[PDB]
């Protein structure tokens, strides 16, 4: 279930990932250099981006608001419910959970199952050497080529149209690092951990994480600046498999580049079925045009 | 006396046990010809106190003694008198003089 | 079977191969210096670059994720799960099976037909000295030199701040006295266009290094040892598990930075026979170099055939004008 | 058949030739010190350079792979297939074909009849003596004078530092005690702008040393042993064999390197008879002294053909300006 | 005297049953006029004790033994305690007659 | 008497029945007249004993007694108590005329 979400957005007024500036009077959103062509020489420009750190912690605490309504989510980290970046300490050797309980931090499959945010989004044990990777990658969420090539300065300092290309490959979870796959007598079987119902629940609640994604709930200093947001494009793949991963929004030509690589894509044989959002994408391919958010993420949780 | 505690620094560097081995700081060292190759090489092997500091406790070694501040602000007029490399290349090698001693880095 | 690709792609905010930094909170990304000609005399600039150690590390676990999917994919090592590049230690005397079974480290022919992975990619036993050469040999990414002679500066490089914040169960930042867990995390990002010149070398899998062909009556054939089934099998794996190389999945730290990737241009040559390598994508000129190298390699007499993308390499030479990467996997697959 | 070619490459981020820091962790590469002008009295400067005996083992090497591909590729010596760098060891007073027959070290001239790869790069055998110079010399690899002088510093060492991490079945780091393997393996890589002055000499292959010219009735001819149409297999083989050295396939870890390679220029000078030596490109002003030495040579009367690459090499001297590296070999063998 | 244990460390990279045959060390001590050049010698045949420290157990052979400390702040006053270089070459040369005999280092 | 020994090995490398003629060494230790250049001459005698090693063989006889140990600790202490070469030519030309003799080296 190896999904790609990416899309154009247009961000007015936001003040998101405040520098900080060491607690003085005088913060300043932060600066990042990207190159564009201008068909005159590849030139770097410094422009106002969102970074994939409070990009990912958003996604942590989006899933931990949105998990806590079903009923397994007792087993939860009480750093998750505070919303903690954090995930282990640098001399914790153990872990406690919301009721109370203590868990080591050896045997893998333990820490696998008996611990949430572990699981979904890997965790780090520098005492034990205890390492899994994150299912979760985020982008850049980096202004859009054409908005850059013809305003021609207007250096704001924000607003503009910006893209993102958030990638949750959330096929591997609750199956440990330690064995992904058993062999009981010449065939492959996905270890488990968890009984199927659990896992099937963390499928359901990853997909429908993406609620406060495109609502208006990213960055920093929400709580002053809450910048407009309106999605004006998008692009999402589903898939079962590992397939190649789709393009972020920062390139002007890149709906002939998701066009063809779904084609080619269903070409080599994979069940692959692309949704749309103000992208044609063509007329000979089957993509699902969906003018909203939520039944987006109702059709995504539809066959898990 | 104002050699026996710079080198056994350079011993801490790399020694029996504490499994971070960088030779060519001290190799350059050694080899150094002019003044700016020497303080170069001085202060590489100084950026790296922070890594044996943590270090220390990461197998109940005693913590290294960390030079003072002064034996580095006496080099700076100790190196910058000098005018021929022939009178500065032994100073190399007696700051390489402890290079691979049997210190009891970790007893 | 021996694949020669090679080209531009686009990595934009990207902090692949990242230094480590020795555990501290500021952690960087590897330089190097490559000299540029600058049409005034050659000098060196120094740049992020990427080493080409972890891109036989990727190649080998896309390998292994999409050979396990194939019914002969019971033939690994434990280590190949766990998308280890490790292959032996020095005391390692045995290895264990995926199944659990165990083979020892001797009869190379046989730790070729029982094991996959590192018949493909090579190993070593010290205290043994069985040796294989790996079948696929990876290349370092650089950034095109046409554009370092472009940007006559502009370090590349952000390095932006941000700050891991840690409360206890009251809400409180604490101190230094408390530890709780607070470092800067200071990492930095670059950008730009690089090339790639990974290239693959099939037509020696399942041999042995020792015995690579036999006469049965003074006529040489292939040292096969293994049912061709799973010598094919092998076969489309590593050529399909090129899928996760052009499609953003090179370099360190996916989880927080997932780079931006877009595959600028490519060409690639397969044959059937030894060919020389393909020239690099670093170099400003490279084309002419291209069409020149296939051209009297036809001339020559090789039954090569090249495929192009985004660049028409002229009219006389018949290039297939692929459309992406994946159907360029079909394309080639095609012929095993 | 007496070819000399030499010029200007360039290789960036290589590991080729790597010393190894004499077995530790920090491995670097081989050194070699040479003196420059500077037009204020020649001083010496360490530069990393590449030895010709790995030259020579990779000419064996690629004479081997296509020299098997021949109908007459029965007769190579059984570590020859295996990449054997050792032609003749301490005690073995024989030797062993590819398909396993016994072969005498007495009568050289059977060994070289039977044996390709020993006529072509000789052999010597302690313990009978027989003695052959190898028919091929390998010149040094130096980066070029003029690049030496015009940088003034930058040592092209970088000094990457790449470990390797491996874990427990359980998944733990591990420490001392268990060892775990866990190495710092810093390596350092180079770039640079290099020259090469490999030569061939084929006017000898197939004839023994011992009695190279036989006379019937006062009249010369070459004594050759083997069939003519070997001799010519062997000659064209030993040509194409330089096919994996200007594309990138020279020097050691070819496998996580791949050195990026291009030919900056080159001069061809193939004759029929013997020939002076073609000057290295090691030095800035080669190219003059080149057309000079070709033009007294063709004055005195030597049937000399001369080729070029991205070189002038004036306009009177007839030239011809070739397009590639696999072409000229076409143009040297046509020929033959 | 401290010269038998630093003689015993740079025969240990030239004697028998170890696969190390690089004398280019003792030469270059053994040709020793000025300050300098006697002591980055020696502690260039120096620096390879780690190899010979992590290559002694791979053959069963004991740990070879590490030229003590006292060894090495002896040997710089009797250096500096001389100017003439008559007396400069014989304890620059004195550290070679250990270098070959016929003991057993690996019983 | 710890002379024979070191006769037997000067003689090994001037004897018969070896590829290796060197009578610079020999003559070094006749026409030294000091005690460095005896040391020198001993450290250029002592210097192919692995050739003898690797050389013996060859012909199948045994391989050469180099000199104990014992041998090597004797001559320092004899050499540094002499204080004027009168007598320092009776050690010197007594083990100069040891290396010249008729016995069986070797069968």
């Amino acid at each position: 279930m190896y999904v790609r979400i990416s899309g154009r957005i247009r961000l007015n007024a936001h003040s998101l990932n405040a520098q900080g500036g060491g607690g003085t009077n005088y913060i300043e959103i932060t600066k990042t250099k990207v190159t564009v062509r201008t068909e005159n020489g590849w030139t770097v420009v410094e422009v106002p981006a969102i970074t994939g750190n409070m990009l990912k912690h958003w996604h942590f605490v989006g899933f931990v608001d949105y998990f806590k309504t079903t009923p397994y989510g007792v087993n939860l980290t009480e750093r998750a419910l505070r919303y903690n970046g954090t995930r282990f300490g640098q001399g914790e050797t153990t872990a406690t959970k919301a009721n109370g309980a203590t868990v080591q931090l050896n045997d893998e499959a333990t820490i696998i199952k008996e611990l949430a945010d572990a699981d979904v989004h890997g965790f780090l044990a520098p005492k034990t050497g205890r390492r899994r990777v994150s299912l979760v990658k985020a982008s850049f969420i980096l202004p859009t080529e054409d908005f850059i090539k013809e305003v021609e300065g207007e250096r704001l300092i924000a607003t503009g149209l910006y893209g993102f290309s958030i990638v949750l490959d959330l096929g591997l979870v609750g199956i440990p690092q330690g064995l992904p796959v058993k062999f009981e007598e010449n065939q492959p079987r996905p270890n488990i951990v968890i009984d199927p119902n659990e896992r099937k629940a963390r499928i359901e609640s990853a997909l429908k994480a993406l609620i406060p994604m495109l609502s208006g709930y990213i960055g920093a200093n929400l709580a002053r600046s809450f910048p407009v947001f309106k999605v004006e494009e998008l692009v999402a793949i589903a898939s079962e498999g590992p397939i190649p991963a789709l393009v972020h929004g920062f390139y002007e030509d890149y709906i002939e580049a998701n066009r063809s690589i779904i084609k080619n894509a269903r070409a080599l044989g994979f069940n692959i079925e692309v949704f749309t959002y103000n992208v044609d994408l063509g007329e000979d391919i089957e993509a699902t045009k969906v003018s909203s958010v939520e039944e987006l993420v109702a059709n995504l949780v539809k066959m898990v | 006396g104002w050699i026996r505690n710079i080198g056994r620094y350079l011993s801490y560097l790399v020694d029996d046990t504490f499994e971070e081995y960088a030779y060519d700081v001290v190799d350059g060292i050694a080899k150094a010809r002019t003044q700016e190759e020497l303080l170069e090489g001085v202060y590489k092997a100084l950026r790296l106190a922070p890594k044996l500091k943590k270090k220390a406790e990461s197998k109940g070694c005693p913590p290294p003694r960390i030079p003072s501040p002064e034996d580095i602000e006496a080099l700076e007029e100790k190196v910058e008198q000098l005018s021929n490399p022939k009178d500065l290349r032994k100073l190399a090698v007696s700051l390489a003089l402890w290079a691979f001693a049997s210190w009891n880095n970790c007893p």
